[PDB]
C-alpha cells in the first residue's frame, strides 16, 4: 500500500489500506527509499552488502 | 453581550482579555473616523491624545491589533510554493560549533592535565563544568581538605600561569 | 517505536479512541496557542507546554530545574517534565469528544 | 462490493466502530508551528486554526448540554462539530472548502499527503540535498572524457570541511574555527590546499 | 522621417502611409482619462458618444447612489467625483517609499426622504493614487504596472456539439451575464430541452415560461412549430403559473419552505431585480448587436428583461432546428451563426480603468453596507454624510487591487524597452481570466482575430505561450475596450485612405483585403484576384472590386520589440519569438551603438519610451550640462531638466541618460535632450554593430558556445554596470537598537579601511564578496558562558562583547564599488512604521566586464553564452588585413530557418562600407522598383528595413554590385554574397570562400556572476530539518524523484542512501561527516535521519496506529 499511496490517489487507497490492516513488506525498492533504507537493487542486495 | 464576549475573548487567533481587545476596537474606530476628520490618516501622537494615554500604550495597542499570519499561503506569482519554505528552524546545529565545541571541551582536558590535576579538579568543580554545579570553595574543602582561602590563593595560581600566553596562544583560536 | 532502523514490516489500520488517548500525553481543551505578553503556552492550550514537553531545553514552565542535572524530573508545581525540546516534535496530544 | 468491505473487516481484527470517532488526535504543536517572524509578526500553520474551531465546537456543545438546552439548537451545534472535524481531517470535501483570511481555502491533513506538494511526492520522494550546488556550464573540450570543468569557488564552498581540516593540520589555521574564518575570508592558503 | 530630430535611415518601402504610427502609450493614458474626468477625455467623450462622458468615476458614483435605508424615509446621494493635487512628485514619492496619489473629494447629499433635509458635504474620500505620464503607478515608491487583460463579453454564446450515440448536433447557449448564476438551456440526448438552473437538471422550460406569470396559452402561441418545446409543454405533469414559479424555488430555491409569493417575487428578484444578474453596460450592447433587440437605444438595466430571453429561447431553438435567421417576434432580424468566443468580437478588453472602476464599485459596496449599518443603528438626524462614509472600504479596495493583484504586478525596468513593452500588455490570467491548467490548448492559439490587433509573435515562450499578449503597433482602445485597428476600405476598388477602426465582428460582414498589391494609387486593385481574408478570416483571392476593405500598411499586425528586428520575413516565426523576447533582457551597457541596420520604428519607439529625455517644447538651447540642460524657450521662460544618473532600475541596473546636445542649438517640440541607456541619436541602441565570420572555431564555440573578439572586452563595447541595492533595517526591540556605527564586536584592523565611522563603508568603497558593508550591530543576549571561553576571557583579557553583529556581509558572488547610502530615520522625524528606526539603502555597482556563462544574444533569436574569448591574435582576416568582430556556429543556421540574421549580416556590411547602385545607361534593373536614393550610400551609414517590406533578396543582390569598400580597394562580397578568409592561426587559408558582414549583437541579463549557487551546509527547513531553496539563501539543491529514478537505475544504492539520509537529512551523521573530515578520516557507516524520523512523525499524526516490526 505504501508504494501505491507514494503514487496516486492518496487519500482513496490509503482508505483500503487502514482498512484491510495492511502490513507493508517494508522491503520494496520504493519502500526503502522512503524509509531510508537501502534498496534492494545494484549495490544494495545481501550479496553485495 | 454574548457575541462581544465570544468575539473578544474566542475569536482571537491568540485571546486577549476584553479590554485590551476593547481599546483596540475603540482605536480602530476613533483613528478611523479620525481619518476623515482630518483629511489624512490620523497621526498617532495625535491619536494618543484622543485616549488620554501615552503613545506608547498606543504603539502597545497596534503592535497588538496585527495578527498572525498562514506558513502556507502562496509565495510565488504562480502556485508552487509556500511561506513555510523560507521559514528556518532556530534550533538548528551550526555543526561546526558542535564538532568545534567537542574540540573546545577537548583542548580544556589536554590544557587543565598539562596543568596540576589538584586545580584541574578544582576547576572541574568550581566552575561544575563535569557536574552541574559550580563549587564555592568551603565545599572545596571537604573535598580537598583545605581552608578556602587556599583555593582562593589557587584560582590565581590557574589564571596567572595559565595568564602566561603559552596556555592563551593555542587557545584564543577558540573565539 | 525506537527506530533504530531495523525495520520488517509496516503496518497501517484504523485506530480506536482506546489508541488515540493511549498515544496522547492530555487532553486538551482550551483553544490558546501564544500568551500575547508572555508567548508561552496556556495550561492545556494548543501548545502547551505540559501535554507536548518542554521548549526551552531542561527548563519548565516555571523552569523550576533549568538544568540538565534535572532530567526527565516532572516538576511538582507545573508538571512539565524536564527534558530534552525534541518532544514537541516526538509527543502528541488529543482531544476527547463531547 | 459490500462484501469487499464487511469480509475484510471479519477477517481483519479491526472494529468498525473507529470509522466513526469520538476522539481525535492533535498532531505535536512544531509540526504545526506557530512561529514568530523577525519583529514579532508571527506565523500559523492554519492547522491550529481547525483546531481552535472544532475546541470552540465541542466547548459550546458542552456549555449547552452542561446546561441542557431546547433540542434543535443542540442538533445544530452538533451538526456543526461534525462539520469542524470534517474540516479537520478534510477541508473542501463536503460543501465548500473552509476559507479563511481574504477568500482562500485552508490546509487539512489529508492535504499534507497530496500530490507534488505533499509530502511523499514533494518531501520524501524528492528531497533537497546539502553539499550541492548548481551553474551554468561552458563546452570544456580541452578536458577529457572523465574531466569536468569546476568554477573554483563553487568547489571550495561545496569542499568546506576537507580544505577546512586540510589546512588545520598543515597548521595553516591553528583549530579548526581559525581555518572557518581563513576560507571565509578566503586567505591564499586555502586555494593550494583546495588543488 | 517626419521627426524633428531624427538622422536619415533611408530604407526600401514599397508604399506610403496613411497614417502615422500612433502614441505607443495610448494604451494606459486614455483608459487613466476616461477613468478621471480629464479635459482631453471630457472633449473626446463629448465627441466621441456623448450620451455619456462619464469616467469610471462618475459611473459607479451613479450606479451606487442614491442608498436608502429599509423603509424609504431617509437616504443619501453623492455627486462631484473632484480631484486635488498631488502629495510629491515622482522622484520625491519613490524617494521616500510613497504612493504616488492625489487626494478625492466627493459632495454627498444627505437626503431625509421621510421631510426633506440635505446635506452637501464634500466627503473626503482618501488618497487615490495616480498615474504617471509613463503609465507607471508608484505604490510605497515602488514602480508597478497595471497590464491589460482579456475577458468575455458578457451574454448568450449559442453552441453546438456532438451526442455520439445517433451522432446528432445538439444545440445550446451559456447566458453569460457579468456577475450571473449559471443557467443552462439546451436540447438534451433526447429532442427535449434541458433548463437546468445554476446546476441542478430538472424542469425544462415548462418551469421557466409558466413561472414568468404564463400559462401554457403563451408558451404555445410560441411553441407550436417549436418541436423542442411542444414535447416540454406535453411532459409539463403540473399546471399553473405559481406552480412553475415553486419548481424553480424546488430547484432553485429549495432547502428552505415555499410560499405561493416566495418564488412568484423570488423570480423577479433574480434576473428581473438589478442587484444579482447585471450583465455589463457594454454587454447590454453587445446582446443589443447580437440578437438585434436594440438597435437605436442608449444602455441601462444591466438588470436582465424579458423580452431578451425568448429572442434567446428561439434562437437556441430554430439553430438546433438549423434555421438562417431566427427573429424574435417584434424587431429587426438576424442571422443563425454560430457565438464564438476567440474572435475578438466576443473577446473585450478590460484596462486599467475598467479594472480600477470594478475595484471602485466593489469598495463603495460595501461603503454602501456601511451606509446603511450606521443610518439604522445611529439614531434619525443623529446622522451626517461623514457618519455614513467609512472611506476605508474604497481605500482598501483598491490598495488591495494595487496591492498583490497580479493585475498590478512590478514594473520590470533593465533597458527602455522592458519599461515599454512591459505595458502594452494583454494578458489572459487574472480575476475574469482562466488560470493556466484551465486554459486549455485551443485559447493558446493564435486566432485570426488577432491580425492588427494583438502581436502574434511577441509571446513568453514558458508555460505561457498563447496566454500572454503584447498590442500591435497601430492598434487602438476602444471606449468600450474591445480591441480596434485603422484599415483603409476598399470601396469600389477605392482603397479610401478613411482610417475606419474596426474589431473582429466588423469583418465579419466586411472582407479585408491584400496589405501590399500592384494598387495604382487610384484606390483600385491591379489584379481581380487579390489575396484577401473572407468574413470568416479565410484567406483566398477576390475579385478587385469586391473586397469592401484593405489594410492600413504593413507592420500593422506587429509590436515595436518585434519590430527592431531587421529581416523578420527572412526569421523563422519559431527564432523571432526568441530574439523579440530576448530584447527585453537586454542589459544597460555604456555606448548603445544604434543599429547600422535597424527598422524606421526605433527612432519613433524610443521617444514615447519617457527613457529619452526630450525637449517638449521648442525654443533654443540655453546651455548644456551633466545634471541639466536648460531649455530657453524663446518666450521669456526657460525649461530645466534635470536628469537622472545612476538611479538603480528596478532590476538593479542603471537609468544613465546622457546627453546629445549642444549647448546654443535650437531644440524642437521632440526631439532628444539625452539619451538613455540603450538608445542614440532616439532610436532605440541596445548592442553594437559588428563584423562576422560564422566559421567553427576548434570547438569552442560549439553548441550555442560564443566566441567574441577580446577587443570587445578591453574595449568593454559589450560590458554592463551592475547597481544593486542591500536594505538595512534597524527596529525597536527590547535588546534595544541596533546601533550602526563602526563599533565592531572583534573586527581585525584590514577590514575597516574602507569604511567611515558612522557605521557604513566609505561612499566610494572598492569592497567585494563577503566585506562586510554595514554593521548593522545587536545585542547578543542571554547563554552559558562556557568555561573555556571564561578561561580566555580570564586569560587574555578580551571583553564578553555580548552584541550580536547582525551585520551585512556581501553574500555569495558580489562584488564592486560602493555608490552611496538612503537613509532614513525616526530621529529624522520620518514616516518609519512602528518600531523600525532606520532604514538604510547601501548602493553597490560593479561594472561586470563580459565573461564566459554570460548570456549574449543576436537579433533573430541567435543566443547563448560565451564559451571562451581569446586575443586577438588567432582571429582569420579578410583581404583589408582585418581581424573579425564576431565567431560563430555555423550548424545552428541550417536547422533553424535562420539565415536572416546573414541577411541582415550582409546589408550591414553594405551599409557599413557604402555602395553606389550604377545608374551609369539607366536605373539597374533591380534599382527601378528599388526606391530612390538607394542607388546611393557612403561608409559607416545607417539604415532600416520593415518587417515585411524591406529589402528583397534581389535588392541585396543589386546591393553587392557596386560594393564599393570603406578605405581600400577590397570588395569582398562579391555581388552573389560571400567573401574570403585567412585564417589568424594558421597563416593558411581555408578551401572555401568564408562568410562575412556585419551584424547587431547584445548581452543579455541572464550572467553566471548571477546564476551560481554552492553549498556544503546552510541553514535547514522549520518542519523538516530539509534544507532550504534559494540562491538568496544560503538554500540547497533539490533532488527530485525523478532522480532518484536514473540514481537507482545506476544501481547506487549507498549513494543515494546518502543523498536522502545525511545529506538532507541525519543531524549527527552531518556533524559525523563534520567529524570525518575533520579527523581526516573516511566518512563511516551512515545514520539514519531526521525528515524520514519526521516522516514518521507526520505519519503517526494521522488518526491510525503504526509501528514497524523488528521482529
Ligand atoms: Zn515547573
Amino acid at each position: 500500500w505504501l508504494s501505491a499511496a507514494s503514487f496516486q490517489e492518496t487519500t482513496r487507497v490509503l482508505t483500503d489500506a487502514a482498512i484491510n490492516c495492511r502490513s507493508d513488506k517494508l522491503n520494496g525498492l520504493k519502500e526503502n527509499v522512503i524509509i531510508g533504507k537501502l534498496i534492494p537493487a545494484g549495490t544494495g542486495i545481501n550479496r553485495y552488502r | 453581550q454574548a457575541i462581544t464576549r465570544a468575539m473578544a475573548d474566542q475569536a482571537r487567533t491568540i485571546r486577549i482579555p476584553v479590554h485590551m481587545v476593547e481599546v483596540i476596537n475603540k482605536l480602530g474606530r476613533i483613528q478611523r473616523e479620525l481619518l476623515q476628520d482630518l483629511g489624512r490618516e490620523p497621526t498617532p501622537e495625535e491619536l494618543a491624545k484622543e485616549m488620554d494615554i501615552t503613545p506608547e500604550k498606543v504603539l502597545e495597542i497596534q503592535q497588538y491589533a496585527r495578527e498572525p499570519i498562514s506558513l502556507d499561503q502562496t509565495i510565488g506569482d504562480e502556485g508552487d510554493s509556500q511561506l513555510g519554505d523560507f521559514i528556518e528552524d532556530s534550533e538548528a546545529v551550526v555543526a561546526v560549533d558542535a564538532v568545534s565545541f567537542t574540540l573546545l571541551q577537548d583542548q580544556l582536558q589536554s590544557v587543565l592535565d598539562t596543568l596540576s590535576e589538584r586545580e584541574a579538579g578544582v576547576v572541574r568543580l568550581r566552575f561544575g563544568l563535569t557536574d552541574g554545579q559550580p563549587r564555592t570553595l568551603d565545599e572545596i574543602g571537604q573535598v580537598y581538605g583545605v581552608t578556602r582561602e587556599r583555593i582562593r590563593q589557587i584560582e590565581s595560581k590557574t589564571m596567572s600561569k595559565l595568564r602566561h600566553p603559552s596556555r592563551s596562544q593555542v587557545l584564543r583560536d577558540y573565539l | 517505536m525506537l527506530d533504530v532502523n531495523f525495520f520488517d514490516e509496516l503496518r497501517i489500520g484504523l485506530a480506536t479512541a482506546e489508541d488515540i488517548r493511549q498515544w496522547s500525553y492530555g487532553e486538551v481543551k482550551k483553544p490558546e496557542t501564544i500568551n500575547y505578553r508572555t508567548l508561552k503556552p496556556e495550561k492545556d492550550g494548543l501548545f502547551c507546554e505540559k501535554i507536548f514537553g518542554p521548549t526551552r531545553d531542561w527548563e519548565c514552565y516555571c523552569g523550576k530545574y533549568k538544568r540538565v542535572r534535572f532530567k526527565g524530573i516532572i516538576c511538582e508545581r507545573c508538571g512539565v517534565e524536564v527534558t530534552r525540546a525534541k518532544v514537541r516534535r516526538e509527543r502528541m496530544g488529543h482531544i476527547e469528544l463531547a | 462490493k459490500r462484501l469487499k468491505v464487511v469480509a475484510a473487516f471479519q477477517q481483519s481484527g479491526n472494529s468498525p466502530m473507529g470509522m466513526v470517532l469520538d476522539a481525535v488526535p492533535v498532531i505535536p504543536p512544531e509540526l504545526r508551528p506557530m512561529v514568530q517572524l523577525d519583529g514579532g509578526r508571527f506565523a500559523t500553520s492554519d492547522l491550529n486554526d481547525l483546531y481552535r474551531r472544532v475546541i470552540n465546537r465541542n466547548n459550546r456543545l458542552k456549555r449547552l448540554i452542561d446546561l441542557g438546552a431546547p433540542e434543535i439548537i443542540v442538533n445544530n451545534e452538533k451538526r456543526m462539530l461534525q462539520e469542524s472535524v470534517d474540516a479537520l481531517f478534510d477541508n473542501g470535501r463536503r460543501g465548500r472548502p473552509v476559507t479563511g483570511p481574504g477568500n482562500r481555502p485552508l490546509k487539512s491533513l489529508s492535504d499534507l499527503l497530496k500530490g507534488k506538494q505533499g509530502r511523499f511526492r514533494q518531501n520524501l520522494l524528492g528531497k533537497r540535498v546539502d553539499y550541492s550546488g548548481r551553474s551554468v556550464i561552458v563546452v570544456g573540450p580541452q578536458l577529457k572524457l572523465h574531466q569536468c570543468g569546476l568554477p573554483k569557488l563553487m568547489a571550495l564552498e561545496l569542499f568546506k570541511p576537507f580544505v577546512m581540516k586540510r589546512l588545520v593540520d598543515l597548521n595553516h589555521a591553528q583549530n579548526i574555527k581559525s581555518a572557518k574564518r581563513m576560507v571565509e575570508r578566503q586567505r591564499p592558503q586555502v586555494w593550494d590546499v583546495l588543488e | 522621417n517626419s521627426v524633428p530630430g531624427a538622422p536619415n535611415r533611408v530604407s526600401f518601402a514599397k508604399l506610403r502611409e496613411p497614417l502615422e504610427v500612433p502614441g505607443l502609450l495610448d494604451v494606459q493614458t486614455d483608459s487613466f482619462e476616461w477613468l478621471i474626468g480629464s479635459p482631453r477625455w471630457r472633449e473626446s467623450a463629448a465627441e466621441r458618444g456623448d450620451v455619456n462622458p462619464v469616467g469610471g468615476l462618475e459611473e459607479v458614483l451613479y450606479e451606487l447612489s442614491p442608498i436608502e435605508d429599509f423603509s424609504g424615509s431617509m437616504s443619501l446621494s453623492f455627486s462631484d467625483p473632484r480631484f486635488d493635487d498631488v502629495k510629491a512628485p515622482v522622484d520625491e514619492c519613490k524617494d521616500k517609499d510613497m504612493t504616488y496619489a492625489a487626494p478625492l473629494f466627493v459632495t454627498a447629499e444627505f437626503i431625509n426622504n421621510n421631510t426633506g433635509e440635505i446635506k452637501s458635504q464634500t466627503v473626503f474620500m482618501g488618497d487615490f493614487p495616480m498615474m504617471t505620464e509613463k503609465g507607471t503607478f508608484i505604490i510605497n515608491g515602488t514602480e508597478r504596472v497595471v497590464v491589460s487583460q482579456l475577458v468575455r463579453s458578457p451574454g448568450v454564446y449559442f453552441d453546438e456539439t456532438i451526442d455520439k450515440s445517433t451522432d446528432k448536433t445538439l444545440h445550446s447557449v451559456k447566458v453569460i451575464p457579468s456577475r450571473g448564476a449559471w443557467l443552462e438551456f439546451d436540447v438534451d440526448k433526447r429532442d427535449t430541452v434541458g433548463v437546468r438552473i445554476d446546476r441542478k437538471r430538472r424542469q425544462p422550460v415548462t418551469v421557466l415560461l409558466k413561472a414568468l406569470g404564463w400559462t401554457s396559452e403563451q408558451i404555445v402561441e410560441r411553441f407550436g412549430f417549436s418541436e423542442i418545446m411542444r414535447s416540454t409543454l406535453e411532459k409539463d405533469n403540473t399546471v399553473g403559473t405559481d406552480e412553475a414559479l415553486l419548481d424553480i424555488y424546488r430547484k432553485l430555491r429549495p432547502g428552505e419552505p415555499p410560499t405561493k409569493e416566495s418564488a412568484q417575487t423570488l423570480l423577479e428578484n433574480l434576473f428581473f431585480k438589478e442587484k444579482r444578474y447585471d450583465l455589463a453596460r457594454v454587454g447590454r450592447y453587445k446582446v443589443n448587436k447580437k440578437l438585434g433587440l436594440h438597435v437605436g437605444e442608449p444602455i441601462t438595466s444591466s438588470t436582465l428583461t424579458e423580452e431578451d430571453v425568448v429572442a434567446t429561447i428561439e434562437y437556441l431553438v430554430r439553430l438546433h432546428e438549423g434555421q438562417t435567421t431566427m427573429t424574435v417576434p417584434g424587431g429587426v432580424e438576424v442571422p443563425v451563426e454560430t457565438d464564438d468566443i476567440d474572435h475578438f468580437g466576443n473577446r473585450r478588453l478590460r484596462t486599467v480603468g475598467e479594472l480600477i472602476q470594478n475595484q471602485i464599485r466593489v469598495g463603495m459596496s460595501r461603503m454602501e453596507r456601511v451606509v446603511r449599518e450606521r443610518m439604522t443603528t445611529q439614531d434619525v438626524e443623529a446622522i451626517t454624510p461623514q457618519t455614513l462614509i467609512n472611506i476605508r472600504p474604497v481605500v482598501a479596495a483598491i490598495k488591495e487591487f494595487f496591492g498583490t493583484s497580479q493585475l498590478s504586478q512590478f514594473m520590470d525596468q533593465n533597458n527602455p524597452l522592458s519599461g515599454l513593452t512591459h505595458k502594452r500588455r494583454l494578458s489572459a490570467l487574472g480575476p475574469g481570466g482562466l488560470s493556466r491548467e484551465r486554459a486549455g490548448l485551443e485559447v493558446r492559439d493564435v486566432h485570426p482575430s488577432h491580425y492588427g490587433r494583438m502581436c502574434p509573435i511577441e509571446t513568453p515562450e514558458g508555460p505561457n505561450i498563447g496566454l500572454i499578449g503584447s498590442l500591435s503597433v497601430y492598434a487602438r482602445v476602444n471606449p468600450f475596450g474591445f480591441i480596434e485597428t485603422p484599415y483603409r476600405k476598399v470601396v469600389d476598388g477605392v482603397v479610401s485612405d478613411e482610417i475606419v477602426y474596426l474589431t473582429a465582428d466588423e469583418e465579419d460582414r466586411h472582407v479585408v483585403a491584400q496589405a501590399n498589391s500592384p494598387i495604382d494609387a487610384d484606390g483600385r486593385f491591379v489584379e481581380p484576384r487579390v489575396l484577401v481574408r473572407r468574413k470568416a478570416g479565410e484567406v483566398e483571392y477576390v475579385p478587385s472590386s469586391e473586397v469592401d476593405y484593405m489594410d492600413v500598411s504593413p507592420r500593422q499586425m506587429v509590436s515595436v520589440a518585434t519590430a527592431m528586428i531587421p529581416f523578420l520575413e527572412h526569421d523563422d516565426a519559431n527564432r523571432a519569438l526568441m530574439g523579440a523576447n530576448m530584447q527585453r533582457q537586454a542589459v544597460p551597457l555604456v555606448r548603445s551603438e544604434a543599429p547600422l541596420v535597424g527598422t524606421g520604428m526605433e527612432l519613433r519607439a524610443a521617444i514615447d519610451a519617457g527613457d529619452v529625455v526630450v525637449a517638449e517644447e521648442s525654443g533654443v538651447i540655453e546651455e548644456v550640462s551633466a545634471d541639466y540642460i536648460t531649455v530657453m524657450h524663446d518666450n521669456g521662460t526657460r525649461r530645466t531638466y534635470r536628469m537622472r544618473k545612476f538611479a538603480r532600475s528596478n532590476h538593479g541596473t542603471c537609468a544613465n541618460q546622457c546627453p546629445i546636445v549642444d549647448a546654443g542649438d535650437r531644440v524642437e517640440a521632440g526631439q532628444v535632450i539625452a539619451d538613455g541607456p540603450c538608445t542614440d541619436d532616439g532610436e532605440m541602441a541596445l548592442g553594437k554593430n559588428l563584423l562576422v565570420a560564422i566559421m567553427p572555431w576548434e570547438g569552442h564555440n560549439y553548441e550555442d558556445a560564443i566566441i567574441l573578439s577580446n577587443r570587445l572586452v578591453e574595449e568593454d563595447v559589450l560590458t554592463s554596470i551592475h547597481i544593486e541595492e542591500h536594505e538595512i533595517d534597524a527596529r525597536d526591540t527590547k535588546l534595544g537598537a541596533e546601533e550602526i556605527t563602526r563599533d565592531i564586536p572583534n573586527i581585525s584592523d584590514e577590514v575597516l579601511a574602507d569604511l567611515d565611522e558612522r557605521g557604513i563603508v566609505r561612499i566610494g568603497a572598492e569592497v567585494r564578496d563577503g566585506d562586510i558593508l554595514v554593521g548593522k550591530v545587536t545585542p547578543k543576549g542571554e547563554t552559558e558562558l562556557t568555561p573555556e571561553e571564561r578561561l580566555l576571557r580570564a586569560i587574555f583579557g578580551e571583553k564578553a562583547r555580548e552584541v550580536r553583529d547582525t551585520s551585512l556581509k556581501v553574500p555569495h558572488g558580489e562584488s564592486g564599488k560602493v555608490i552611496g547610502i538612503r537613509v532614513f530615520s525616526r530621529e529624522d522625524e520620518d514616516e518609519l512604521p512602528a518600531g523600525v528606526n532606520e532604514l538604510v539603502r547601501v548602493y553597490v555597482a560593479q561594472k561586470r566586464k563580459i565573461s564566459d556563462g554570460d548570456k549574449l544574444a543576436g537579433r533573430h533569436g541567435n543566443k547563448g553564452v560565451i564559451g571562451k574569448i581569446l586575443p586577438v591574435e588567432d582571429m582569420p582576416f579578410l583581404a583589408d588585413g582585418t581581424p573579425v568582430d564576431i565567431i560563430l556556429n555555423t550548424h545552428g543556421v541550417p536547422r533553424r530557418m535562420n539565415i536572416g540574421q546573414i541577411l541582415e549580416t550582409h546589408l550591414g556590411w553594405c551599409a557599413h562600407s557604402g555602395w553606389k547602385v550604377d545608374a551609369a545607361k539607366g536605373v539597374p534593373d533591380w534599382a527601378a522598383r528599388l526606391p530612390d536614393e538607394l542607388l546611393e550610400a557612403q561608409p559607416n551609414a545607417i539604415v532600416s528595413t520593415p518587417v515585411f517590406d524591406g529589402a528583397q533578396e534581389a535588392e541585396l543582390q543589386g546591393l553587392l554590385s557596386c560594393t564599393l569598400p570603406n578605405r581600400d580597394g577590397d570588395v569582398l562580397v562579391d555581388a552573389d554574397g560571400k567573401a574570403m578568409l585567412f585564417d589568424g592561426r594558421s597563416g593558411e587559408p581555408f578551401p572555401y570562400p568564408v562568410t562575412v558582414g556585419y551584424m547587431y549583437i547584445m548581452k543579455l541579463h541572464h550572467l553566471v556572476d548571477d546564476k551560481i549557487h554552492a553549498r556544503s551546509t546552510g541553514p535547514y527547513s522549520m518542519i523538516t530539518q530539509q534544507p532550504l531553496g534559494g540562491k538568496a539563501q544560503f538554500g540547497g539543491q533539490r533532488f527530485g524523484e525523478m532522480e532518484c529514478w536514473a540514481m537507482q537505475a545506476y544501481g547506487a544504492a549507498y549513494t543515494l542512501q546518502e543523498l536522502l539520509t545525511i545529506k538532507s537529512d541525519d543531524t549527527v551523521g552531518r556533524v559525523k561527516v563534520y567529524e570525518a573530515i575533520v579527523k581526516g578520516e573516511n566518512i563511516p557507516e551512515p545514520g539514519i535521519p531526521e525528515s524520514f524520523k519526521v516522516l514518521l512523525k507526520e505519519l503517526q499524526s494521522l488518526c491510525l496506529n503504526v509501528e514497524v516490526l523488528s521482529s
